[PDB]
């Protein structure tokens, strides 16, 4: 099988600036008919892949002329000029000079933008949950950049890591920020034993008293 | 117009067989090559194989030829993928695709197959109540995926849904929406949670 290599992440790319994602082939994709059997696909978060470019020089329908590709047989470059926020996603190179079709590992396009602090929101457990024997406290950090952020929980001013689950969104299609949620899950008893619940982003702090 | 609706996923125990279907519409399905490609969770793409219009030519990834059988019923406008002797490594989202690498390239939305000896478990769902930000918290489910929409999908701007987290054999996630303070609580906001594997469909009204 022909092996397609590409990096897992692009260098961070400022909006309005040109991105370049490279891909390398273990055998030449130029056939003796002069055509280079290279394809580019974009996969946007939560969506199936979409063809961008087929056989080097052809644009799929509805794809902007900002997307171009070039390369000498074994080594290629997807160029995206004037990068927009909606271009964010995973770019896959692929071939079918030879069966089977193979794809590259995918390259996540990283958009660079102004630093932004999160808008922070804290959610006490619903009354609904309490009968379950659990109580989940949720911290939501909305629309920040860059991705690396830290959330700390404090119950009655004391730091609690047990029962905490964190998860992020992908980079947003319209503003190029991230959001993330942190959930502190306790028992109904632990939650009712204590009063003050705090989360803090890293210094933005939101809190409530039960 | 052009559609590729997929089904036949869910959970299956190791060693088992499973048959996925891809129902086409909005084109002369009998005149196109069709393909199957899969994507394991958090990973890239693997082409499985393809099949010509009349079914006289069927190509496979060599290492998947024993396990996978691609067929089709043009009279039913349907594509099939039959898997047998399935293993944990076959857990993935399976896409069917029309005529890949050409002007006609189009991919279906995908169906998830999970190979596991564990038990499909329905989610519990809780509202996240205090521009204003609302959410719901979805916990305790297996397997993946769950989908979370707001007002059936009609409310899209401002929605932030984090990736799922696995812990102690079960998944959780949360979806939040930010909405003008003049709109809520004055107007209805609902989150729709589906867990296809357990055939779960539920709605939570977000209320003061």
């Amino acid at each position: 099988d022909i092996v397609m290599t590409q990096a897992a992440f692009s260098n961070p790319v400022t909006l309005g600036t040109s991105a370049s994602i490279s891909c390398r082939s273990s055998k030449s994709l130029l056939y003796s008919n002069g055509i280079t059997y290279l394809y580019w696909y974009l996969q946007k978060p939560g969506q199936s892949p979409q063809l961008l470019i087929y056989q080097m020089s052809n644009l799929a329908s509805g794809v902007p002329d900002r997307f171009s590709s070039s390369g000498s047989g074994t080594d290629f470059t997807l160029r995206i000029s004037r990068v927009e926020a909606e271009d964010v996603g995973v770019y896959y190179c692929a071939q079918n000079l030879e069966v089977p079709w193979t794809f590259g590992g995918g390259t996540k396009l990283e958009i660079k933008r102004a630093d932004a602090a999160p808008t922070v929101s804290i959610f006490p457990p619903s009354s609904e949950q309490l009968t379950s024997g659990g109580a989940s406290v949720v911290c939501f950090l909305n629309n920040f950049y860059p991705k690396d952020i830290n959330v700390k929980w404090k119950i009655d001013g004391s730091e609690r890591q047990n029962g905490v689950l964190n998860s992020w969104t992908d980079q947003d299609s319209k503003d190029s920020t991230y959001s993330m949620s942190s959930t502190l899950t306790l028992t109904k008893d632990e939650y009712e034993r204590h009063n003050s619940y705090t989360c803090e982003a890293t210094p933005i702090v939101k809190s409530f008293n039960r | 117009e052009v559609k590729l609706l997929e089904s036949g996923g869910g959970l299956v125990q190791p060693g088992g067989s499973q048959k996925l279907s891809c129902a086409a519409s909005g084109f002369d399905f009998s005149g196109y090559w069709m393909s199957w490609v899969r994507q394991a969770p958090g990973k890239g793409l693997e082409w499985i194989g393809e099949i010509n219009p009349d079914s006289s030519t069927i190509n496979y990834t060599p290492s998947l030829k024993d396990k996978f059988i691609i067929s089709r019923d043009n009279a039913k406008n349907t594509l099939y993928l039959q898997m047998s002797k399935v293993r944990s490594e076959d857990t993935a989202l399976y896409y069917c695709a029309r005529e890949t690498g050409t002007r006609f390239d189009y991919w279906g939305q995908g169906t998830t197959l999970t190979v596991s000896s564990a038990t499909t478990t329905a989610p519990s769902v809780y509202p996240l109540v205090p521009s204003v930000t609302l959410g719901c918290l979805v916990k305790g489910y297996f397997p993946e995926p769950v989908t979370v929409k707001w007002n059936y999908g009609a409310l899209s701007s401002g929605v932030r849904t984090v990736s799922s987290v696995l812990q102690s054999g079960f998944y959780s996630l949360s979806s939040l929406v930010t909405v003008p303070s003049s709109t809520w609580p004055s107007q209805t906001v609902i989150c729709n949670v589906a867990h296809p594997a357990s055939k779960t469909e539920l709605i939570k009204r977000i209320e003061p």
